[PDB]
C-alpha cells in the first residue's frame, strides 16, 4: 500500500495550513502501520499541536496520543489524548480508545487516592479535563446500566458525589444500599475513607420514605458517634415508632461497645416510660433474663456421658477436667446436678480445685443476678476466693453494685488466695469499664508483690482498662513487669497489657514494636497478644507479617505458640484464609508451633464448623506428643460446637474419639483433660449456645474475644478456663411484642427436621419444622427459618437476620 | 562490624585532637609522633603499579568465582 | 464497555496470581521437606 | 520441534593452504640458490 | 459483583505475596 | 495446496481467535498467525497480512504476551523484508523491543532478520555477532534451509569485514551443495583477483540475487582491498606505504595512504600513519588482562550463571 509516510510527514513541514490539516487527516488514517516513522518525526507534530494558533489543536493531540500509544509511552500519549479535547470519541469502543480510557481511569484513581490522604496540600491539578473523561465514562456506564460498576469506581476514586448519584439513580435503591454496605464493611481498608462512605450511606438511608434506621444505627456504630444514634432514637420516640426503636436498641446492645451505649444512655437521659424502656434495654437488663429463661426452657443435656466420664476419672487433674466440662454443659442454668449430687466426689478435690469448683458454680448460675449475694450463701481460702471469682463471673460484663462490693472486699482481703480471687472477679465485673477507683485498688494489690495475687491483678487490670489505652496505666504495667521477679505476675501483666488496648486497631505500633523488641519472652508474648487484641478481625497484612515472622523466628517456644495463636485471632473474619497458613505451620518442627497452629484453627473456625479445618485437625490428634493432642481435641470441639452429623459428617468420629480417649489407659492425664474439655465444649449450654467472635451484625464482639483469649490462656493457670462463659453466645431468636413478653407464636423452618435436630441422647422424613418463640436457631439453620404463612405476630425485622426480633401484631 | 569499630576509634581520636587544639589539655609530643607516624604510614593507591597488580589479582579471583 | 476494562484488569491479576501461587506451591514443598 | 519450512534446501580438515602455488620448495630453493 | 471479585482478587494476591515472604523467612529459620 | 478455501478458513479461524480473549489461547493464536501468514505468503500477496498482523501484534503487546509477540514480530519483519521495506523495518525493529522469553526458533528468526537489516545498513560487526548468535541458538538437528541462509549471510558479512570464514562450514555435509558458489567467491577474494571474482559473479549471480546479495556483492567489490590491507597490517608493524601499495598492486602510492586511512576510519585495523617518512606503525597491543575488562566479562557471565541457577530452582516442580 502506501509503504512509506515519508512524503506525508515531509509535506506537513510546509506552512500551508490547509495542507497541514489534510496531512494530519491522512496520517490519522494510516497511523496504525507507520507509527514508527511517525514516531521518528513526532517533533514537528508536537510543534503543530503546541502552537495553538493553528486550528487543529485537538486533532494534533489525538494523533500524537495514538502515535505514543503505538510506541508504548502511555503517559505522554495519555496527556496528548487529554489535550485532544472532546475530539476523542468514547463510544467507538475501539482498542485504542478502550486502552486510553483504562490508563485514564487508573491514573486518575492514583491521583484520587494521593489527594485522598493529602489533607489539602498537593491537590494535584487533576486536569479538570481528566475529571471530564472520568465523568463521561461514568455517564456511559450509567447508560449501559452498570450501577454496580459505577458505584465501585466511584468508591475507588473516592468520588462520594458520583457514588451517591449513581446509587440514588440506580435501579433498586435498597439492594444497591445493601451491596454498598457489604463492600464498605468487608473490602474497604482506609479507616477515614470507610467512615466517609459510611456517613454518605447513612445520609442516603435517612433519605428514604421509611429510612432503615437499623442500617443507619449499624453504620453509626461503625462510625462511633453516639450523638447521632441518640438523636435518631429520640426522633423515633416522638414519631412513636416503638417497635422500630426496640429493634434498634437490641441491635445496638448486640453490636456496639459499652462506652458507646453509655454515651447514648446519658444523651437520652439529657414519654418517660418509653425513655425508661429504652434505657433499660440499652443497659441490657432483662436482655439477658430472656436468654436465661431460654436456656432454662431448653436445657437439653445428656448427663449420662458425664456420668461415664466421672466413672473414668481417677486423677485430680481429670477431676477438675470434668468439673469444667460439667460447668460448660450447664452453662447459665440454675439447675446443677453434679454439685448437688456428687458431693463426696467434689470433696475428693481440694487445693486449687475448690477454686475451680466454685468458679464452675458461677458459670452454671451465670447471669442469675436476682439471687446474687444470696445464691453464694451455699458456698477455706480456696473456696472463699472461688466464691469471689464466681460472683464476678455471674456479673461478667454486667457491672452492678457488685463492682463496688467486690472493691470493698478485695480491699478487705487478708489472704493471697482471697486477693487473687477478688481481683479476678472485680476485673471481670468492671471489664472494659475503666474506672479509676477500681484501677487504683488493682494497682495497690499488684504492688503488693505476690505471684498468687499478682497474676489476678494483671488480668483484672487488662480487663478493666480494656481497649481504653491509658498511657499512664500502660507505662505503670510495663514498668512493674520489667521490675518484678515473679514469672506468674509477669504472665498476668502480659495478659493485662494485651487486653487493656483492645481497640486502637492501628494505634499500637509504638508499644507493639517496643514489646516485640523487648527482652523477656513473656513480654514478647505480651506484645503478640496485644497485637491480637489491637487488630482483632482486621486481617491487617502488616500485623500478620509480624505475627508469622515472630512465631517462626523467635527463640522461645512459648512465645512462638502465642504468636501463632494471635494469628488465629486476627484471621477470623476470613475463615477460608487461615487454613493454608495454619496448615503449613501445624505440620511443624516445634510441637508448640503445632499446638499453636491447632489453637489458631480453633479460633478461626469457632462456631463455624468448617470442613477443611477438621480435615486438618484429625491427622494432628493422635500425635506423638501430649499437649499437641490436647490442643487438637480442644480445637476440634470448638469448631464442631453446636453441630450435627448431616451438617458436618465427622462429629460422630470425633465424639467417639473423645469417648475412647477418656476411657483409655495409655493416653496422658492432660490428654484426658483436653478430651474432657472437648466434650464440655461440644455439648456446652444445653447444646443451645455457640461461639462467634463477631455479632450477627458482622460486628466484632469484644466480650467474646476477651473470653476466648483468656480461656486459651490456661496453660499457666487452669482457673482461667471458665472465661468461655463470656464467649458463650445464646444461639436463639426471640420474638418480642410491645408488651415486652413472649407471645405464644411459632416459627417454621422450611428444611428437614433431621439436619438440625438435637443430637440423639446417649413419613420417611419431612422438610418442615416448627418451633416456639424461645427458638434454638443455628447460624446455617437461620437463613431458611421463616415465620409461617400468617400469624397474629409478624417479623418487624427480617428473620434471616436472626437474633432478637420484635413482632408487629395484628388487631389482637 | 570492623568498619564500625574503626569509625568509632577514629571518632575518639578526632575528639581528643579537638580537645588539644582547643587547648583543653597539654600537647603530648609522643602522641603526636604516633599520629604523624600513622599518617606517614598511610598508603598510596593510585600508584599505577599497585593498581595493575590489583586488577590482575582481582581478575584471578573473579575467574575462580 | 467498562466490563471490557475490568475484564482485562482481572486477566492480568489472575495471571499474576497463577504464577505466584505455583511458586508458593514449590516453596511449600521445600518447607515441608 | 520446528523446521523453518520457509527456508528450503578428502577425509580431513584443511584451510586455504591450497593457494595454487607450485612445488613448495624445489623450484623456490633452486632459483634462490641460483641467484645466491 | 465484578468489582467484589476484583477486590477479592486484590486481597488474595496480596496475601499470597505475604505467604511467599512467610515461607522464605521460615525456610531460613528452619535451616538454622 | 488449495489456498482459496484454505485462506478463507484461516481467516475464519482468525476471527475466532480475535474474538476469543483467553490467555492460554495465546500460543495457539501465535501458531495460527504463523500459518495464516505462510499461506498468504504462498499466495504472494501479504499486505492485508501486514495490516492485520500489525493489529494483532499491538494487541499482544498491550496484553503482555511474549511468545506471540516475538512470533508476530518475526512474521511482520519477514513481510517487510520480502517486499524489501528495509529502512522502514529498521525503524520498526529499533523502536520495538524483542522479548527475552522467546523460543529458540523465534530468536533465530529475529536475529537473522536483524542481521540482514544491519548488514545492508552497513553495521557489519553487529551483523557478524548477531548472526553468529542466531546460528548458535538455531537447532542443529534440522532446518537445513535456515542453516544455509544464515551461513550465506554470515559468510558474506565476514568476508566484507575481512575475516575469511573457516572451512568447517564449507566441509559441512548439509551445506557444501548449498554453498559451492560462496566457496568459489571466498577463493576468488583470498586470491585477490577481480578477474575470477567477477566471472564467478557472472556464473552464479542468479542464485546470488535469488538469496538477495548483489548489493553485498558490490560491497565486496569494495572490501576486497580492505581485507588485503587488513592482512597486510596483521603481518607487519612498520611496513612502508609504497611497499604495501605495490603489494596490493595499488598504483600511485598515495591511493594506498588514503585507503589505509579509511581503514583506520572504519576500525578494521589499528595503526597510526606518519606521512613524514611514509610508514604505518601498528598499534602496540596492550596486556588487556592488566585492565578491568576481564573483570567485566566475568561479571557478565557470573550474572548469567546465577540467573540460570535461580530460574532452574524456580522451575522445580513438586507433586502434592
Amino acid at each position: 500500500m502506501i509503504t512509506s509516510a515519508a512524503g506525508i510527514i515531509s509535506l506537513l513541514d510546509e506552512d500551508e495550513p490547509q495542507l497541514k490539516e489534510f496531512a494530519l487527516h491522512k496520517l490519522n488514517a494510516v497511523v496504525n502501520d507507520f507509527w514508527a516513522e511517525i514516531s521518528e518525526s513526532v517533533d514537528k507534530i508536537e510543534v503543530l499541536y503546541e502552537d495553538e494558533g493553528f486550528r487543529s489543536r485537538q486533532f494534533a493531540a489525538l494523533v500524537a496520543s495514538k502515535v505514543f500509544y503505538h510506541l508504548g509511552a502511555f503517559e505522554e500519549s495519555l496527556n496528548y489524548a487529554l489535550g485532544a479535547g472532546d475530539l476523542f470519541n468514547v463510544n467507538d469502543n475501539s482498542e485504542y480508545v478502550e486502552t486510553i480510557i483504562a490508563k485514564c481511569i487508573d491514573h486518575y484513581t492514583k491521583q484520587c487516592v494521593e489527594n485522598a490522604d493529602l489533607p489539602e496540600g498537593e491537590k494535584k491539578p487533576i486536569d479538570q479535563r481528566l475529571e471530564g473523561i472520568v465523568n463521561k465514562m461514568f455517564q456511559r456506564c450509567l447508560d449501559d446500566h452498570k450501577y454496580k460498576q459505577a458505584i465501585g469506581i466511584a468508591l475507588e476514586t473516592r468520588r462520594l458525589d458520583v457514588f451517591e448519584k449513581t446509587i440514588l439513580e440506580s435501579n433498586d435503591v435498597p439492594g444497591m444500599l445493601a451491596y454498598s454496605l457489604k463492600l464498605c464493611m468487608s473490602l474497604m481498608q482506609n479507616k477515614q475513607f470507610r467512615n466517609k462512605v459510611l456517613r454518605v450511606l447513612v445520609k442516603i438511608y435517612m433519605n428514604l420514605e421509611k429510612p432503615d434506621f437499623i442500617n443507619v444505627c449499624q453504620c453509626l456504630i461503625f462510625l462511633d458517634d453516639p450523638q447521632a444514634v441518640s438523636d435518631i432514637l429520640e426522633k423515633l420516640v416522638k414519631e412513636d415508632n416503638l417497635l422500630m426503636a426496640y429493634q434498634i436498641c437490641f441491635d445496638l446492645y448486640e453490636s456496639a461497645s459499652q462506652q458507646f451505649l453509655s454515651s447514648v444512655i446519658q444523651n437520652l437521659r439529657t414519654p418517660k416510660d418509653q425513655t425508661l424502656k429504652m434505657i433499660k434495654i440499652l443497659s441490657g437488663e432483662m436482655a439477658i433474663e430472656l436468654h436465661l429463661q431460654f436456656l432454662i426452657r431448653n436445657n437439653n443435656t445428656d448427663l449420662m456421658i458425664l456420668k461415664n466420664t466421672k466413672d473414668a476419672v481417677r486423677n485430680s487433674v481429670c477431676h477438675t477436667a470434668t468439673v469444667i466440662a460439667n460447668s460448660f454443659m450447664h452453662c447459665g442454668t440454675t439447675s446443677d446436678q453434679f454439685l448437688r449430687d456428687n458431693l463426696e466426689w467434689l470433696a475428693r478435690a481440694t487445693n486449687w480445685a475448690k477454686f475451680t469448683a466454685t468458679a464452675s458454680l458461677g458459670v452454671i448460675h451465670k447471669g442469675h443476678e436476682k439471687e446474687a449475694l444470696q445464691l453464694m450463701a451455699t458456698y477455706s481460702a480456696y473456696q472463699e476466693g472461688g466464691g469471689l471469682y464466681a460472683l464476678g463471673l455471674i456479673h461478667a460484663n454486667h457491672g452492678g453494685d457488685i463492682i463496688d462490693y467486690l472493691l470493698n472486699q478485695l480491699k478487705n482481703a487478708s489472704n493471697d488466695i482471697v486477693r487473687h480471687g477478688g481481683s479476678l472477679g472485680l476485673g471481670l465485673a468492671a471489664m472494659g469499664t475503666a474506672r479509676q477507683d477500681v484501677y487504683d485498688l488493682l494497682k495497690t494489690n499488684l504492688y503488693q508483690d505476690d505471684a498468687v495475687t499478682g497474676e489476678a491483678a494483671g488480668l483484672a487490670l487488662g480487663l478493666v482498662m480494656l481497649g481504653s489505652k491509658n498511657a499512664q496505666a500502660i507505662e505503670d504495667m510495663v514498668g512493674y513487669a520489667q521490675e518484678t521477679q515473679h514469672e506468674k505476675i509477669l504472665r498476668g501483666l502480659a495478659v493485662g497489657i494485651a487486653l487493656v488496648m483492645y481497640g486502637r486497631m492501628e494505634e499500637a505500633d509504638a508499644l507493639i514494636e517496643s514489646l516485640c523488641r523487648d527482652k523477656d519472652p513473656i513480654l514478647r508474648r505480651s506484645g503478640m497478644y496485644t497485637v491480637a487484641m489491637a487488630y482483632c478481625g482486621s486481617g491487617n497484612n502488616k500485623a500478620i507479617r509480624r505475627l508469622l515472622h515472630v512465631a517462626v523466628s523467635d527463640v522461645n517456644d512459648d512465645v512462638r505458640r502465642a504468636a501463632v495463636e494471635s494469628l488465629g485471632f486476627i484471621l477470623f473474619r476470613t475463615p477460608e484464609q487461615c487454613p493454608s497458613v495454619v496448615s503449613l505451620l501445624s505440620e511443624s518442627y516445634n510441637p508448640h508451633v503445632r499446638y499453636g497452629a491447632a489453637m489458631a484453627l480453633g479460633i478461626c473456625c469457632a462456631g463455624t464448623g468448617n470442613k477443611e479445618a477438621i480435615n486438618l485437625l484429625e491427622p494432628m490428634t493422635n500425635d506423638p506428643v501430649n499437649y499437641v493432642r490436647q490442643g487438637a481435641l480442644i480445637a476440634s470441639a470448638l469448631i464442631m460446637i453446636q453441630q450435627t452429623e448431616i451438617t458436618c459428617p465427622k462429629v460422630n468420629q470425633f465424639r467417639q474419639l473423645y469417648s475412647k480417649v477418656i476411657n483409655d489407659k495409655h493416653d496422658d492425664v492432660m490428654a484426658k483433660f483436653g478430651a474432657i474439655l472437648a466434650q464440655g465444649i461440644l455439648d456446652a449450654g444445653g447444646h443451645n449456645v455457640t461461639i462467634s467472635l463477631q455479632s450477627r451484625t458482622g460486628h466484632t464482639h469484644m466480650p467474646s474475644v476477651v473470653g476466648v483469649l483468656v480461656f486459651t490462656q490456661f496453660w499457666f493457670w487452669f482457673p482461667l478456663s471458665h472465661f468461655l462463659s463470656l464467649a458463650y453466645t445464646p444461639t436463639c431468636v426471640i420474638g418480642l411484642n410491645k408488651d415486652l413478653k413472649m407471645p405464644k407464636v411459632q416459627y417454621k423452618s422450611n428444611c428437614k427436621p433431621s439436619t438440625f435436630a438435637y443430637p440423639a441422647p446417649l413419613e420417611p422424613e419431612p422438610n418442615f419444622q416448627l418451633l416456639d418463640n424461645p427458638a434454638r436457631v443455628m447460624p446455617a439453620q437461620l437463613k431458611v427459618l421463616t415465620m409461617p404463612e400468617t400469624c397474629r405476630y409478624q417479623p418487624f425485622k427480617p428473620l434471616s437476620i436472626g437474633g432478637i426480633i420484635i413482632l408487629k401484631d395484628t388487631s389482637e | 562490624h570492623g568498619l564500625k569499630g574503626l569509625n568509632s576509634k577514629l571518632l575518639d581520636i578526632r575528639s581528643y585532637l579537638e580537645k588539644v587544639a582547643t587547648g583543653k589539655l597539654p600537647i603530648n609530643h609522643q602522641i603526636i609522633y604516633q599520629l604523624q607516624d600513622v599518617f606517614n604510614l598511610l598508603p598510596d593507591v593510585s600508584l599505577q603499579e599497585f593498581v595493575k597488580a590489583f586488577y590482575l589479582k582481582t581478575n584471578d579471583q573473579m575467574v575462580v568465582v | 464497555g467498562l466490563r471490557q476494562y475490568y475484564l482485562s484488569k482481572i486477566e492480568e491479576l489472575q495471571l499474576i496470581v497463577n504464577d505466584k501461587s505455583q511458586n508458593l506451591r514449590r516453596l511449600q514443598a521445600q518447607r515441608n521437606e | 520441534d520446528d523446521e523453518f519450512e520457509e527456508f528450503p534446501a578428502h577425509v580431513w580438515e584443511d584451510n586455504w593452504d591450497d593457494d595454487n602455488v607450485e612445488d613448495d620448495f624445489s623450484n623456490q630453493l633452486r632459483a634462490e640458490l641460483e641467484k645466491h | 459483583d465484578l468489582y467484589s471479585r476484583y477486590k477479592k482478587l486484590q486481597q488474595e494476591l496480596e496475601f499470597l505475596e505475604v505467604q511467599e515472604e512467610y515461607i522464605k523467612d521460615e525456610q531460613k529459620n528452619l535451616k538454622k | 495446496k488449495r489456498y482459496k478455501e484454505a485462506q478463507k478458513i484461516s481467516d475464519d479461524l482468525m476471527q475466532k481467535i480475535s474474538t476469543q480473549n483467553r490467555r492460554a489461547l495465546d500460543l495457539v493464536a501465535a501458531k495460527c498467525y504463523y500459518y495464516h501468514a505462510r499461506v498468504y505468503e504462498f499466495l504472494d500477496k501479504l499486505d492485508v497480512v501486514r495490516s492485520f498482523l500489525h493489529a494483532r501484534l499491538r494487541t499482544a503487546t498491550l496484553r503482555h504476551d511474549a511468545d506471540g509477540q516475538a512470533t508476530l514480530l518475526n512474521l511482520l519483519l519477514r513481510n517487510y523484508l520480502h517486499y524489501s521495506l528495509y529502512d522502514q523495518a529498521e525503524k520498526l525493529v529499533s523502536k520495538s523491543v524483542f522479548p527475552e522469553q522467546a523460543n529458540n526458533n523465534e530468536w533465530a528468526r529475529y536475529l537473522y532478520y536483524t542481521g540482514r537489516i544491519k548488514a545492508i545498513q552497513l553495521e557489519y560487526s553487529e551483523a557478524r555477532r548477531t548472526m553468529t548468535n542466531a546460528l548458535r541458538k538455531a537447532p542443529q538437528h534440522t532446518a537445513v534451509g535456515f542453516k544455509q541462509t544464515v551461513h550465506k549471510l554470515l559468510i558474506v558479512v565476514e568476508l566484507l569485514l575481512g575475516e575469511i570464514p573457516d572451512r568447517l562450514q564449507f566441509r559441512q555435509p548439509s551445506l557444501k551443495r548449498s554453498l559451492m558458489p560462496y566457496f568459489l567467491l571466498t577463493q576468488a577474494v583470498r586470491t585477490g583477483n577481480l578477474a575470477k571474482f567477477n566471472q564467478v559473479l557472472d556464473q552464479f549471480g542468479e542464485k546470488f540475487q535469488a538469496d538477495g546479495t548483489y548489493t553485498l556483492i558490490i560491497r565486496l567489490r569494495h572490501n576486497v582491498i580492505k581485507t588485503g590491507v587488513r592482512m597486510i597490517s596483521l603481518s607487519y608493524s612498520r611496513i612502508s606505504l609504497a611497499d604495501i601499495a605495490q603489494k596490493l598492486q595499488l598504483d600511485s602510492p598515495e591511493d594506498a595512504e588514503f585507503i589505509v586511512a579509511k581503514a583506520i576510519r572504519d576500525g578494521v585495523i589499528e595503526a597510526s600513519i606518519n606521512h613524514e617518512k611514509g610508514y604505518v606503525q601498528s598499534k602496540e597491543m596492550i596486556d588487556i588482562y592488566s585492565t578491568r575488562e576481564p573483570q567485566l566479562a566475568f561479571h557478565q557471565r557470573i550474572s548469567f550463571c546465577l540467573d540460570i541457577h535461580n530460574m532452574s530452582v524456580k522451575a522445580m516442580r513438586f507433586p502434592p
